[PDB]
């Protein structure tokens, strides 16, 4: 039974169908327009049960013929738009659209908020079950959006509408009717959103957000989504249309952390400060302070890393009285690292040459190359030192040395480019080690620069038959590094044809491997652009023609998240069946390379690459150490810790390697306590092996990397955005490790050095419009959503207050702590420039 | 007020749904 | 061995779209040496 | 391993794509796995530990390969142990793999015994995170500083020569997030969590008090990295009972080194804690717990009511306003019982008067007694 | 060999000799530690309650 009111509406309801049994007009106007107003009253209430959808399960069935055959006036309107109403409840989808275009078309807020949604839902669901062969019945459901958008936008349903309009496609749409405050949201949804959606209907939605920004004239935001966008003419037109000095060096700021520099015209207002910021030479006399305002700046010992004066030397005594080279070329490692950057040493400083005379062979190349990275953007304080060894007796040195010039020049630019004119009398020097630290330096000093110049004078070494191969694999690798991702056809063409030419005993050779690379480095992030190319690379033989292919088409979707390319790769994975099956390898940091773009993509990684530890091969289990590691360098994860911890005892003495390396690469500069307690254990454990005491130094070496400053992290800008010139840094060394005993263990420890591509510092430092130092209270933690559903991310939580300038792990955001300052850009991560709030009044 | 009503429950869960409901449940 | 991944892959496909004795001898003739069951 | 956390939770096309990303990665498991040496190691050892194998316990080792080991029916056998047998892995009491014929010891089994502990390991703090705590700021950083700056980063105290703090408790009126706030710090580093409930350590038996802590920090010390919660601390803290608390306060101060694991302990009634129990050289961190103010409170609305559906007439600052009357967990009390209240008109959407009404009635049953 | 069949608790019998795990059998159940105490699935339906 019913209420007595609940029963007076169920008869009403009830008797509103019985009458219209037949013909009579006395029911089309009068009983559907009592049918209207009851509908209407029920649906525009906010009751989530409207009473007669409650009856109405004997629904309309019987009313068909009369609705179809009717005279399109009021009464087949007021009848369709009745059954439309009640069919979003029963099962007429397909039908209840129909409905309402057939129907009296009215407005959509008339009947109620949730019949507007359900519309909605059903014209994006109608958009793609019809076909893309014709372009007339997307008129009328158009005829819908255009109303259905602004509705869902006063209506506080942004998220709602940037579905419906990515669903049709037609993102365009959105960059018109948006609100001064409603336009957060929706940025931030699709900034959110593009990650996912594959190709190319996520550049689509950049660029549609892109001119949304544009539009709220938010220009350091546009150029970021720019950068996302990798396209540096959209970034010069963005940055030619801004109209604020402060933002534009702001962003400066931002390029050059991006690697990214462009040149610029004498209309351009204050050239200097734009010129010196976007080419970053400014950032060791910041990092200097930084490091000073923290007091970090003693250089730390490698013996004292090690920290020998506290454990139980159990190797002492007689059997320590060797300066064996092994562990010297460890130390000269750690010893590079961890005072990497702070521009002075204690041990390779006093005792440069003494220290340099107790090493050997390759050490020689690799030690001295290693003053480099503690003279690091200090160009004229590395180039005032190196020339004692410039000019050296010993000649394994002097290659060290004229690499170390080059890679102190990495990650900033100079007006006078004072490494290309050191090192291009040497691009073909006699001497192999010579040659080699000079174009290994110079490509490290321009990495990302792309200029012709370099690129032209680099080339001609590919047909350079007489150069040593391993020659040829660090001029493709610099030839990569230099033009990232830009895809230009006078490289491109150059490398292909270098790569074509090799005959099996060279294609199978240790460093050919590296030469694909220097294809892929010019493809990364452009995806099927490769696909042109790879019809060229199917030419080649079988198992390095599907080495190469593999590797240029995971360059090309670096960090992309394409699944269906992720698909192909596990395909290739799992091909069960050592050579031949090198090509597997490559394709265990393919899903690297690939996943590393979102936390959800890489979490999933991580289980992933358990099941394949589990399972696979030799070639694939020794693979995988290198791509954890890429997963998450700089950024420790324990679930990543522990799993490399379990398999760096693996009797397989690559897998051991692979797992040592990965410990020192995820926490790379991060100086975690636990990882370094692990790491001590191992060193102990592992003590009666030189190759495995090396390997577990170098990884102290890692992590302690300057000193707590330093990280490799390839992305940046709250882990959003890419820098395509530190994924090439990290990605040789990747894809050298995977013939470990011969690449590094063996003949180019110098190898490593190509992650100084990637050498970033972690920290915040705050600047008055003048750009002079202010220290400032601000809030620093994690990040997280919360209340934000679909909205606001901005959540510190767990957050501490600290004075500025901080160190900022991974994951780590800070926020204004007062807002007594306004800043220039409300991304605050690295060098960012604050201003007085002048609204804020006391 | 009385109890709810099969129907009832039903309609609470059927017209306050998004356009999304069964495509992620039934992805869950 | 296939899978579907149909949450973006079928899309992807319809996006390739545009990428894309009678008179046999019963008649056994043998020899002196032959063989017959 | 789990799964990770999609953070939209309106429903939103976004949470489809988080969740079809899900689905392609797992799927992709799935087709790997369904795409598919050492018998020289196995048939020595696993043929001469010739099955079956009987699980025994170990008591003393004698010898470098020889050891006492009992069984099931309580006998006693001086037997051999295999060169395979890890021996660091051996101590009296462990379980051990046996010989079927001789006895004779063939590995370390992994334990499987000490049932009540096992099961207060819990280990299950993923449910909260600082995110879902709001407004304790002041004991955020508390807490921190405490406890888990020293596992997370324990190189500040080695470098600068301090043995970092070594025990927390944390007061205030109930409801105001000390059980919460516990159980985020056990989520923001992973550190085994232990937790114990007050008068659950309160024992019948004359020994078992001292003997389950004893046993409690034994575990915890063997997780190492661990953090112990013993929440309403007051049931124990306000002979026997005096012999636990002497238990537990020489089990933080006395003799050994106890190493890393972190005790937190929550007490409601703080001011009736026995001098002893708060040790100033332990206890050098009290953290209090505030009935929430106008921010606090406004932040615990939003984070209760964020995953529900609201109306547009929904005034917050009305529900805010007053006074410091209320904690979070009447917070939550009011947003469940407005969701309630909502429902029962048949609102899937809840209004401000839901509210209103619910904050009424909660005041009604907050308290009691005659004018 | 089916092992994934054997969840904990399945009383699985032997053999006599060698033991040689040999078959599932069925579960345990007989909760009479909790039918101590525990009602089941109860008897009572509103029918029977009145006013
Ligand atoms: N600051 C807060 N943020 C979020 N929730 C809170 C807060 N304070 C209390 N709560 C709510 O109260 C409950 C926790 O109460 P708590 O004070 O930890 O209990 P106890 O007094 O036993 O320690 C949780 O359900 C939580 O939702």
């Amino acid at each position: 039974e019913l209420s007595e009111e609940d029963k007076q509406l169920q008869d009403e309801l009830e008797m509103l169908v019985e009458r219209l049994g037949e013909k009579d007009t006395s029911l089309y106007r009068p009983a559907l327009e009592e049918l209207r107003r009851q509908i209407r009253s029920s649906t525009t209430s906010m009751t989530s049960v409207p009473k007669p959808l409650k009856f109405l399960r004997p629904h309309y069935g019987k009313l068909k013929e009369i609705y179809e055959n009717m005279a399109p006036g009021e009464n087949k309107r007021f009848a369709a738009d009745i059954i439309s109403v009640l069919a979003m409840t029963m099962s007429g989808e397909r039908e209840c659209l129909k409905y309402r275009l057939v129907g009296s078309q009215e407005e959509l807020a008339s009947w109620g908020h949730e019949y507007v949604r359900h519309l909605a839902g059903e014209v994006a669901k109608e958009w793609q079950e019809l076909d893309d062969a014709e372009k007339v019945q997307r008129e009328p459901l158009l005829t819908l959006v255009k109303e259905i958008v602004p509705y869902n936008m006063a209506h506080n349903a942004e998220h709602e509408a940037c579905d419906l309009l990515m669903e049709i496609e037609q993102v365009d749409m959105l960059e018109k009717d948006i609100d001064e405050n409603a336009y957060a949201k929706v940025c931030l949804y699709l900034t959110s959103c593009v990650n996912y959606v594959p190709e190319p209907e996520n550049s689509a939605l950049l660029r549609c957000a892109l001119g949304v920004f544009r539009k709220f004239s938010r220009f350091p935001e546009a150029l970021r989504l720019a950068l996302m966008l990798n396209d540096m003419e959209l970034v010069e037109d963005i940055f030619t249309s801004c109209k604020d000095v402060v933002v534009q060096k702001q962003m400066a700021f931002m390029l050059g952390r991006h690697g990214v520099f462009l040149e610029l015209s004498e209309d351009v207002e204050e050239y200097e400060d734009l010129t010196e910021i976007m080419s970053n030479v400014q950032l060791n006399s910041n990092f200097l302070a930084l490091a000073r305002e923290l007091d970090i700046m003693e250089p730390k010992v490698p013996d004292d890393i090690y920290k020998t004066h506290l454990e139980n030397n159990r190797f002492g005594g007689s059997g320590s009285q060797v300066d064996s080279a092994r562990m010297n070329l460890a130390s000269s490692f750690v010893n590079g690292f961890v005072n990497a950057a702070f521009g002075q040493d204690k041990l390779l400083t006093d005792d440069g040459n003494k220290w340099l005379y107790k090493n050997k062979d390759h050490g020689m190349l690799s030690a001295a190359a290693s003053l480099g990275m503690i003279l690091l953007w200090d160009v004229d304080g590395g180039l005032t030192q190196i020339d004692k060894y410039l000019y050296s007796s010993e000649d394994y040195i002097k290659s060290g040395a004229l690499l170390a010039c080059g890679i102190v020049n990495s990650g900033v630019r100079n007006e006078c480019d004072p490494a290309l004119a050191l090192l291009s009398d040497y691009v073909l020097h006699n001497s192999n080690t010579m040659r080699l630290g000079s174009i290994f330096g110079l490509g490290l000093a321009y990495a990302g620069s792309n200029r012709e110049d370099v690129l032209t004078l680099l080339l001609p070494v590919m047909g350079d038959s007489k150069s040593s191969m391993e020659v040829a694999g660090v001029t493709a690798l610099a030839c990569g590094m230099i033009a990232v991702g830009s895809c230009n056809g006078d490289v491109t063409s150059t490398i292909l044809q270098t790569i074509m030419e090799k005959s099996e005993t060279e294609l199978k050779d240790t460093y050919a491997r590296w030469l694909p690379l220097g294809l892929g480095l010019n493809h990364l992030g452009k995806g099927e652009a490769i696909e042109a190319i790879l019809a060229a690379l199917e030419v080649v033989s079988e198992p390095f023609r599907s080495f190469a292919n593999t590797l240029v088409d995971v360059c090309a979707y670096a960090g992309s998240g394409n699944v269906l390319k992720v698909q192909q790769l596990l395909h290739i994975c799992s091909e069960h069946f050592a050579d031949m099956g090198a090509h597997q390898g490559v394709a265990v940091l393919g899903i690297a390379l690939i996943a590393m773009g979102e936390e959800i993509g890489a979490e999933m990684a991580l289980r992933t690459f358990g099941h394949l530890l589990r399972y696979g091969e030799p070639t694939l289990r020794r693979a995988v150490p290198l791509a954890l590691a890429l997963i998450s360098v700089s950024n420790p994860r324990l679930n990543i810790l522990d799993t490399l911890s379990k398999f760096s005892h693996d009797a397989d003495p690559e897998v051991s390697y692979n797992s040592i390396f990965a410990m020192g690469m995820v926490g790379s500069g991060t100086n975690n306590a636990r990882l370094a307690a692990m790491l001590r254990q191992l060193a102990q454990y592992h003590a009666k092996d030189p190759n495995n005491l090396f390997m577990v130094r170098l990884a102290q070496g890692l992590t302690h990397l300057g000193k707590g400053t330093l990280t490799l992290c390839p992305y940046h800008s709250d882990r959003q955005l890419m820098s395509q010139v530190a994924v090439a840094g990290l990605l040789t060394v990747l894809v050298s490790f995977l013939d470990v005993r011969n690449i590094i263990l063996g003949k180019s420890h110098y190898v490593l050095y190509g992650l100084v591509a990637a050498m970033q510092p972690r920290m915040l430092v705050t600047f008055d419009e003048e750009l002079r130092p202010l220290p400032v209270s601000v809030r620093v933690g994690q990040a997280v959503d919360v209340v934000g559903q679909a909205g606001k991310p901005k959540t510190i939580t767990g957050f501490q207050t600290h004075t500025t300038p901080v160190l900022l792990a991974h994951g780590e955001r800070a926020e204004l702590a007062t807002e007594e300052f306004l800043p220039v850009t409300p991304i605050l991560e690295g060098f960012v420039i604050l201003r007085k709030n002048p609204n804020y009044d006391l | 007020i009385r109890a709810l009503d099969e129907g009832d429950i039903a309609l609470l869960k059927t017209y306050g749904q998004s356009t999304y409901s069964r495509q992620i449940k039934q992805v869950e | 061995v296939s899978t579907a991944v149909l949450s973006i892959t079928a899309k992807a496909k319809k996006k390739e779209k545009e990428k894309e004795k009678e008179p046999e001898p019963n008649f056994q003739l043998l020899d002196n040496p032959a063989r017959v069951m | 391993s789990k799964l990770p956390l999609v953070t939209p939770h309106t429903q939103c096309r976004l949470k489809l794509l988080k969740l079809e990303r899900i689905k392609d990665y797992l799927l992709m498991e799935e087709e790997f796995i369904r795409n598919q040496k050492q018998e020289e190691e196995r048939s020595k050892v696993d043929d001469l530990r010739g099955t079956p194998m009987s699980v025994g316990t170990l008591e003393e080792i004698i010898d470098d390969n020889h050891a006492i080991v009992s069984t099931s029916v309580g006998s006693e056998h001086y037997v051999s142990i295999l060169s395979f047998v890890d021996k660091d892995l051996l101590e009296p009491g462990c379980s051990v793999l046996l010989n079927h014929k001789v006895h004779a010891v063939i590995g370390v089994l992994m334990d499987d015994t000490d049932p009540l502990v096992t099961v207060m390991k819990v280990e299950k703090a993923p449910q909260e995170t600082y995110a879902d705590i709001g407004g304790l700021d002041n004991q955020i950083q508390e807490i921190k500083e405490s406890v888990e700056l020293p596992l997370t980063h324990p190189e500040y105290y080695e470098e600068m020569g301090i043995k970092p703090p070594k025990g927390v408790i944390l007061y205030g009126p109930p409801g105001t997030g000390k059980t919460l706030l516990a159980k985020a710090v056990a989520n923001q580093t992973s550190a085994t969590f232990l937790r114990v409930v007050g008068s659950e350590l309160i024992q019948k038996y004359l020994g078992d008090g001292p003997k389950l802590v004893r046993e409690l920090f034994r575990v915890a010390e063997e997780h190492a990295p661990s953090i112990v919660f013993i929440d309403e601390i007051d049931a124990i803290g306000t002979r026997e009972i005096q012999r636990t608390m002497l238990e537990l306060l020489n089990q933080l101060d006395g003799f050994d080194s106890r190493g890393d694991v972190k005790v937190i302990m929550a007490t409601n009634r703080i001011e009736t804690l026995d001098p002893a129990l708060i040790r100033p050289g332990r206890i050098d961190r009290k953290i209090e717990f505030p009935l929430p103010d106008e921010k606090t409170k406004k932040r615990i609305f939003q984070i209760h009511t964020s995953r529900m559906t609201l109306a547009d007439d929904v005034t917050l600052d009305d529900l805010i306003m007053a006074k410091d009357d209320l904690s979070g967990a009447d917070i939550k009390a009011i947003c469940t019982e407005a969701g309630l209240m909502a429902l029962r008109e048949r609102r899937m959407k809840v209004t401000n008067e839901d509210f209103k009404k619910s904050k009424e009635n909660v005041l009604y049953k907050k308290q009691e007694g005659t004018p | 060999i089916d092992i994934n069949d054997v969840t904990p608790n399945c009383r699985v019998a032997l053999r006599n000799d060698s033991y040689t795990l040999h078959k599932i059998l069925p579960n345990k159940v007989d909760p009479l530690v909790s039918l101590m105490m525990v009602e089941k699935v109860p008897d009572s339906t509103y029918e029977m309650i009145g006013g």
